[PDB]
RNA sequence: AGUAGAAACAAGGCC
RNA sequence: GGCCUGCU
């Protein structure tokens, strides 16, 4: 007899055992080298899906741009980006009519937010493409570098501390004859108008790793800092709009998505009488981002912001204006090998414009030949369409408009449709009195989608009777069925620290028990395995064992020293008291009454040199990138113990010409620590104002010395010493 | 008027007033009389506060110039002259230290004698109105208020004047100096009434310059300016434009539904080529175990001593010789490496205490076997351009290979029971709730079912091997290291036992990226002759190292005993994911527990015990030439565990792609079997998407064969 | 005394003097987050990889003067080589366990008073009473429920001023809290935590967690109470219901 | 050789 | 041969 697990589906329905079809117990695919090939392929594919448009050359950037809008209507089922302006404007108008007051309200709240938003909001972001160094750097670092360059060039309106003023300075920089940047190898280099325009309109391309569910790798993009404020405002407007649309599912979580899917299916099927047939289409959109033209987003926003202050319209329109002229950096480059001479070489992507094509294979040779005409200063113009879901929410708005355009008031026919859209994925429930009606409805829905630059993937889509469908790895079969294979990768040690890892593991087990219908015995097994892996990872074994490690000696002496050994934490080699009933309690508090007072005091000592807290945002928040989803943050319950240390940093900056960044880091951190000691609320509430550091610090020294004498340790001798030391630092700052 | 503040007042005050001007964001060129008025207010604040000191008594000491001493205390300490944030900082600090009441508006000074605030304001109008005006602005105030006015008069409540009168003569002399100096200037046409409390501003975000031209090039094809396009949008109204283009659009743009029937789906085509080879990092079906029967636990003990003791338990060693060559390497290197390992093992046996971890010599043998100094040296392009052989890295579709029957048998025997328990679980909090007791009983049942399973043994082998390899790579980055493959089990009798499959030599492991490869050489004992399925051992070199005698009724077999030696490699990501193989247990048993719960939701009672003991219900878990064979729930547990283990062992992008694109077709087939009239828009496209994932991986090809068999058995 | 002294020492050196002079208060946050350290994409892989090194964690410089450089057998506990972009020094994990067996001891009696939420959870569970498990299909319907069982009927911003006035009374600024509920909360949490020396930031964070109301969408069947939602994993399942009554009731 | 698979590893750089 | 780094 030959064993075959798949035959199990002959008795258990597919959805009731779908977890077996998710090989999420092995290493996910990773990219190894350059992503330049993928970037070039994506650029060429985006440009050839809109080949029948019209070509122009921008007078500012001098780059060739392709406009397919209002182009010839498609005559085949292949992907097409020839969106029609009038059709999309009409779709938005119908969306407004079905939801009166949506645009005006959303614009009002967006106007409030834009005129009260601060610059620091831009620091709350992941890697961004700093143009000062032409590389990806943390959002805060890139923002600081750009602000420094602007201030050095004379653009100091951002000193007002307002994001709108920062954007005003950004736009004013566009009209400058010559800017100056700094490079280390420090050298001051001058950038002319066109070079700075291209550096501000460019995107950095990388390869996406840890992407499960496809054989081929893809490319993703990261924009600069000049354009992120406009993107933030536009996405704020789009989120405020989608929050008023029940057909959208992008700005919500997973459980809300499931609830809305259940509600829509029940509404569609229940209202349908015996005569009407119902069919569900589990649709995926092929080349979703490559076929969405930024000009059409400009049209949608300018229709949304009608009868609004002109400044609001301008600030919200700046973003799509820059995306329509966006450029993409090709990537890291290409690495060549010569086996005859036994050597390797790494050529940067910027040489692709001039480098001969003898080194490249046929596929890459043709890709380079096709993309060369669009190469301007080492970057390729990508006007026709978006690169990687930067306007997720606006795309969801367009999809929701398409979904609502079939409310049976615009169809003008017996058939009708509804459903749920989340960018690149949708479920469409279509009802009609007969199979011919369903066919006509789906055909018209597809045709209308093709008029908006949205394509339906026929290969990854199928239609059945309502009651069974899929949506973003959520399988609905007369009710959503748990999978538990999507969350399997999150059952190990997170990698934050000991206490954080313990709390995160127990909380993940608890949550997957609540949401993903994890069984009790399975949860106990998960707890046991997690504890085993945790002890084997942090070298913290039970203590009563003879497992020799680098940490087994101190742990054993602590074990033999303690009297009530049941109170020792698993991190210190103690027994595990966790169970299904204790999954919502931190380890420290669960073992508090069992700890010896000496060990308890040594553990939770504020003066410990290991605990370090930076800001209110990073107290008990851990960023865990979930499998098959975007990066997410979790609140984990933990007590600040000596085990809450933060791990070592990379330390490879020491071998790079960018070595002075570490000295600047140290000096900035010293100044920030001094300010915090002067202003204790610096971390919890970020200080605001327009004065400089030393003014506030010296003046508060004055006052605090005064009052702490009026009652406290200070003495006249010390108070006068502080006053004249303040005068000394004053005259020092003078010179 | 600004010429006056250019001339008279000192710098300190003028820049203080300029920063106060910047504070609330209004411009000085439009209205300057406010600047002069508030700078005079600030000046009176200084001149009233300075020159006034106190000592340990009350009765302020007044000195025209502060002498060098610790006695420089100031009688009145200023509030204004600071930012709003700091003004409120001082307010709150004084309230919290003085125990006084917090005012709602900005004071100007604080004093000790009377322990309270002073809000000085000198207005153009006479005092006896401005005083009570600001008083009714401030609610129930105990802070004393004192104001002057240009005529020279003073006033205050309580008839209180807090310090010397010569200072006030100073104040009013300053005051009339101001007055009869404007007399020379001539400003009272507006000086009395120049500020009325204007607060208004319009936000301006103007598109101009280059950024405007960009806006003119981001419009539909037949538009010339953003102004015109916005006007058109504002004037646009729906007039049935989607219908016109829908009618005009070609009818070939359709989404016709192709019915999906029993005869529609065709079997997935498998690639053809040379048979598929073995990819695992260790032997799974052909492993052999040398044991000692020690009482130590899994992690307890020292590796090298245990390995040597286990190997000394076997007698019959012969001089090794080549049986099956690598067919691409230098087998004599493998032979010499094996003999070197034996020699150095003896060398450890001789000395005092067995080292916890041993380093081996870097001979040419393992230099070749571990791929040392073979990475091409990195150079610059400007120095290597004329080399004809210089080209890209080989980037093409992997070699095509057809499925072989060995993977099927390997999976078959990976789901079989064993004579040992390969899982020793940790401790949990004592169960207190009845649901916890039910969970514990279920867990005990599953552990009894799966512990005696080759899948669990493979899990432990992989976890231990990858953990040791990762730790050695991170610790001994430079020097080759010896690691014996160790796994500890428990017999039916209950006696604990150790097992030594072989050895792993880890090489240079300077791993920077998650994809960087660490090469090692693995040696494993076995009894399976490699002359029967050679195509499964394409990358192995197999020697003959001894003879084994296992008790059998046919005299005694005296079988040969071979050594499978190969060069393999891994990476940080692969090591990390292989050291988390225990979640296969989770996956499998979560599936089984979901089955049990779903069935128990029907009958209002827990159904675990009868499922595991009666074994009445069975699921299709394989096909025999006679037909489909069904097994009890325990066999399903073992089968799913083996499937998860093989997923973790043979993981690859092909597996992910095939899994997704075959789950799609499985859902379609399930819809067909449920009588839900399934339909497809392009089924050939889906088939081509599935078939492109099957290239050379044995596991994915076996999964595809299983899928074809399931289709054949289904659709009936 | 000290604080202004390192201020003067910083201003002595030209670079830090320039940083202090030209940098405005508003930019405080930016430069504080200014770092070359990228946020890790795969934390688990490197935590499993770094812990195999010697000196894998980081600690303040003060550790060099509280913990000896080596333990009894000579295993090093800390190193004097500083981190990449900080003055902290890299140390071994043993320095943690050492601190828990011979490090300085204090009076942790006030931690229960600080971490009110967690200890209240423990007390509620310790006195809970379980019941029989009933096996029947549960119709889990998704609903919006409040998870925090100690929220004082305050929002984030609404309680943020209360938290500042409780911890940072001087940086409150204009705000003086009007609602009398906030008055009593301030009084209680002021007199209760008057000398607690854990940290201002952690105290503020835990006060925010305790007082601020927070809500999330979850699949529930029955219950719906704040105390009954924290144990939602233990009382409700796919095909079983476990009757439970927390200690509070 | 080996790992791996649309491009890489099989140490890097600095003296 | 000596020393530096391992997400920069």
């Amino acid at each position: 007899m030959d064993v075959n697990p798949t035959l199990l589906f002959l008795k258990v329905p597919a959805q009731n055992a779908i977890s077996t079809t998710f090989p999420y117990t092995g290493d996910p695919p990773y990219s190894h080298g350059t992503g330049t090939g993928y970037t070039m392929d994506t650029v060429n594919r985006t440009h050839q899906y809109s080949e029948k448009g019209r070509w122009t050359t921008n007078t500012e950037t001098g780059a060739p741009q392709l406009n397919p809008i209002d182009g010839p209507l498609p005559e085949d089922n292949e992907p097409s980006g020839y969106a029609q302006t009038d059709c999309v404007l009409e779709a938005m108008a119908f969306l407004e009519e079905s939801h009166p007051g949506i645009f005006e309200n959303s614009c009002l709240e967006t106007m409030e937010v834009v005129q009260q938003t601060r610059v620091d909001k831009l620091t709350q972001g992941r890697q961004t493409y700093d143009w000062t160094l032409n590389r990806n750097q943390p959002a805060a670092t890139a923002l600081a570098n750009t602000i420094e360059v602007f201030r050095s060039n004379g653009l100091t309106a951002n000193e007002s501390g307002r994001l709108i003023d920062f954007l005003k300075d950004v736009m004013e920089s566009m009209d400058k004859e010559e800017m100056e940047i700094t490079t280390h190898f420090k050298k001051k280099q001058r950038l002319n108008k066109r070079s700075y325009l291209i550096r501000a309109l460019t995107l950095n391309t990388m390869t996406k790793d840890a992407e499960r569910g496809k054989l081929k790798r893809r490319a993703i993009a990261t924009p600069g800092m000049q354009i992120r404020g406009f993107v933030y405002f536009v996405e704020t407007l789009a989120r405020s709009i989608c929050e008023k649309l029940e057909q959208s599912g992008l700005p919500v979580g997973g459980n809300e998505k499931k609830a809305k899917l259940a509600n829509v299916v029940r509404k569609m099927m229940t209202n349908s009488q015996d005569t009407e047939l119902s069919f569900t289409i589990t649709g995926d959109n092929t080349k979703w981002n490559e076929n969405q033209n930024p000009r059409m987003f400009l049209a949608m926003i300018t229709y949304i912001t009608r009868n609004q202050p002109e400044w609001f319209r301008n600030v919200l329109s700046i973003a799509p204006i820059m995306f329509s002229n966006k450029m993409a950096r090709l990537g890291k480059g290409y690495m060549f090998e010569s086996k005859s001479m036994k050597l390797r070489t790494q050529i940067p992507a910027e040489m692709l414009a001039s480098i001969d094509l003898k080194y490249f294979n046929d596929s890459t040779r043709k890709k380079i030949e096709k993309i060369r005409p669009l190469l301007i200063d080492g970057t390729a113009s990508l006007s026709p369409g978006m690169m990687m879901g930067m306007f997720n929410m606006l795309s969801t708005v367009l999809g929701v408009s398409i979904l609502n355009l079939g409310q049976k008031r615009y169809t003008k026919t017996t058939y009708w449709w509804d459903g749920l859209q989340s960018s690149d994925d949708f479920a469409l429930i279509v009802n009609a009195p007969n199979h011919e009606g369903i066919q006509a409805g789906v055909d018209r829905f597809y045709r209308t989608c093709k008029l908006l630059g949205i394509n339906m993937s026929k290969k990854k889509s199928y239609i059945n009777r309502t009651g069974t469908f899929e949506f973003t790895s959520f399988f609905y079969r007369y009710g959503f069925v748990a999978n538990f294979s999507m969350e399997l990768p999150s059952f190990g040690v997170s990698g934050i620290n000991e206490s954080a890892d313990m709390s995160i593991g127990v909380t993940v087990i608890k949550n997957n028990m609540i949401n993903n219908d994890l069984g009790p015995a399975t949860a106990q097994m998960a707890l046991q395995l997690f504890i085993k892996d945790y002890r084997y990872t942090y070298r913290c074994h039970r203590g009563d064992t003879q497992i020799q490690t680098r940490r087994s000696f101190e742990i054993k002496k602590l074990w033999e020293q303690t009297r009530s050994k049941a109170g020792l934490l698993v991190s210190d080699g103690g027994p595990n008291l966790y169970n299904i009933r204790n999954l919502h309690i931190p380890e420290v508090c669960l073992k508090w009454e069992l700890m010896d007072e000496d060990y308890q005091g040594r553990l939770c000592n504020p003066l410990n040199p290991f605990v370090s807290h930076k800001e209110i945002e990073s107290v008990n928040n851990a960023v865990m990138m979930p499998a098959h989803g975007p990066a997410k943050n979790m609140e984990y319950d933990a007590v600040a113990t000596t085990h809450s240390w933060i791990p070592k940093r990379n330390r490879s900056i020491l071998n790079t010409s960018q070595r002075g960044i570490l000295e600047d880091e140290q000096m900035y951190q010293k100044c920030c620590n001094l300010f915090e000691k002067f202003f204790p609320s610096s971390s919890y509430r970020r200080p605001v104002g327009i004065s400089s550091m030393v003014e506030a610090m010296v003046s508060r020294a004055r006052i605090d010395a005064r009052i702490d004498f009026e009652s406290g340790r200070i003495k006249k001798e010390e108070f006068a010493e502080i006053m004249k030391i303040c005068s000394t630092i004053e005259e020092l700052r003078r010179q | 008027m600004e010429d006056f503040v250019r001339q008279c007042f000192n710098p300190m005050i003028v820049e203080l007033a300029e920063k106060a001007m910047k504070e609330y964001g209004e411009d000085l060129k439009i209205e300057t009389n406010k600047f002069a008025a508030i700078c005079t207010h600030l000046e009176v604040c200084f001149m009233y506060s300075d020159f006034h000191f106190i000592n340990e008594r009350g009765e302020s000491i007044i000195v025209e110039s502060g002498d060098p001493n610790a006695l420089l205390k100031h009688r009145f300490e200023i509030i204004e002259g600071r930012d709003r944030t700091m003004a409120w900082t001082v307010v709150n600090s004084i309230c919290n230290t003085t125990g006084a009441e917090k005012p709602k508006f900005l004071p100007d000074l604080y004093d000790y004698k009377e322990n309270r605030f002073i809000e000085i304001g000198v207005t153009r109008r006479e005092v006896h109105i401005y005083y009570l005006e600001k008083a009714n602005k401030i609610k129930s105030e105990k802070t004393h208020i004192h104001i002057f006015s240009f005529t020279g008069e003073e006033m205050a409540t309580k008839a209180d004047y807090t310090l010397d009168e010569e200072s006030r003569a100073r104040i009013k002399t300053r005051l009339f100096t101001i007055r009869q100096e404007m007399a020379s200037r001539g400003l009272w046409d507006s000086f009395r009434q120049s500020e009325r409390g204007e607060e208004t501003i319009e936000e301006r975000f103007e598109i101009t310059g280059t950024m405007r031209r960009l806006a003119d090039q981001s419009l539909p094809p037949n538009f010339s300016s953003l102004e015109n396009f916005r006007a058109y949008v504002d004037g646009f109204e729906p007039n049935g434009y989607i219908e016109g283009k829908l009618s005009q659009m070609s009818k070939e743009v359709n989404a016709r539904i192709e019915p999906f029937l029993k005869t529609t789906p065709r079997p997935l085509r498998l690639p053809d080529g040379p048979p598929c080879s073995q990819r695992s990092k260790f032997l799974l079906m052909d492993a052999l175990k040398l044991s000692i029967e020690d009482p130590s636990h899994e992690g307890e003990g020292i590796p090298l001593y245990d390995a040597i003791k286990c190997m000394r338990t076997f007698f019959g060693w012969k001089e090794p010789n080549v049986v099956k060559p690598h067919e691409k390497g230098i087998n004599p290197n493998y032979l010499l490496a094996w003999k070197q390992v034996l020699a150095e093992l003896q060398d450890i046996e001789n000395e005092e205490k067995i080292p916890k971890t041993k380093n081996m010599k870097k001979t040419s043998q393992l230099k070749w076997a571990l791929g040392e100094n073979m990475a091409p040296e990195k150079v610059d392009f400007d120095d290597c351009k004329d080399v004809s052989d210089l080209k890209q890295y080989d980037s093409d579709e992997p070699e095509l290979r057809s499925l072989a029957s060995w993977i099927q048998s390997e999976f078959n025997k990976a789901c079989e029971l064993t004579d040992s328990s390969w899982i020793e679980l940790d401790e949990i909090g004592e169960d207190v709730a009845p649901i916890e007791h039910i969970a514990s009983m279920r867990r005990n049942y599953f552990t009894a079912e799966v512990s005696h399973c080759r899948a669990t043994e493979y899990i432990m082998k992989g976890v231990y091997i990858n953990t040791a390899l990762l730790n050695a790579s991170c610790a001994a980055m430079d020097d080759f290291q010896l690691i014996p493959m160790i796994s500890k089990c428990r017999t039916k009798e209950g006696r604990r036992k150790t097992n030594l499959y072989g050895f792993i030599i880890k090489g240079r492991s300077h791993l920077r990226n998650d994809t960087d490869v660490v090469n090692f050489v693995s040696m494993e004992f076995s009894l399976t002759d490699p002359r029967l399925e050679p195509h499964k051992w394409e990358k192995y070199c197999v020697l003959e190292i001894g003879d084994m005698l296992l008790r059998s009724a046919i005299g005694q077999v005296s079988r040969p005993m071979f050594l499978y030696v190969r060069t393999n490699g891994t990476s940080k990501i692969k090591m990390k994911w292989g050291m988390e193989m225990r979640r296969c247990l989770l996956q499998s048993l979560q599936q089984i527990e979901s089955m049990i719960e779903a069935e128990s939701s029907v009958k209002e009672k827990d159904m675990t015990k009868e499922f595991f003991e009666n074994k009445s219900e069975t699921w299709p878990i394989g096909e025999s030439p006679k037909g489909v064979e069904e097994g009890s729930i325990g066999k399903v547990c073992r089968t799913l565990l083996a499937k998860s283990v093989f997923n973790s062992l043979y993981a690859s992008p092909q597996l992910e792609g095939f899994s997704a694109e075959s789950r799609k077709l499985l859902l379609i087939v399930q819809a067909l079997r449920d009588n839900l009239e399934p339909g497809t828009f392009d089924l050939g496209g889906l088939y081509e998407a599935i078939e492109e994932c099957l290239i050379n991986d044995p596991w994915v090809l076996l999964n595809a064969s299983w899928f074809n068999s399931f289709l054949t058995h289904a659709l009936r | 005394m000290e604080r202004i002294k390192e201020l003067r020492d910083l201003m002595s050196q030209s670079r830090t003097r320039e940083i202090l002079t030209k940098t405005t208060v508003d930019h405080m946050a930016i430069i504080k987050k200014y770092t070359s350290g990228r946020q890790e994409k795969n934390p688990a892989l490197r935590m499993k990889w770094m812990m195999a090194m010697k000196y894998p964690i980081t600690a303040d410089k003060r550790i060099m003067e509280m913990i000896p450089e080596r333990n009894e057998q000579g295993q090093t506990l800390w190193s004097k080589t500083n981190d990449a972009g900080s003055d902290r020094v890299m140390v071994s994990p043993l320095a943690v366990t050492w601190w828990n067996r011979n490090g300085p001891t204090t009076s942790a009696v006030h931690y229960p008073k600080i971490y009110k939420t967690y200890f209240e959870k423990v007390e509620r569970l310790k006195h809970g009473t379980f019941g029989p498990v009933h096996f029947r299909n549960q119709v889990k319907i998704r609903r919006r429920v409040d998870i925090n069982p100690g929220h004082a009927d305050l929002s984030a911003k609404e309680a943020q001023d209360v938290i500042m006035e409780v911890v940072f009374p001087n940086e409150v600024g204009a705000r003086i809290l009007t609602s009398e509920s906030q008055l009593t909360i301030t009084k209680e949490k002021k007199e209760e935590l008057q000398d607690c020396k854990i940290s201002p930031l952690m105290v503020a964070y835990m006060l925010e967690r305790e007082l601020v109301r927070k809500t999330r969408f979850l699949p529930v069947a029955g219950g719906t109470s704040s105390v009954y939602i924290e144990v939602l994993h233990l009382t409700q399942g796919t095909c079983w219901e476990q009757m439970y009554t927390p200690g509070g009731e």
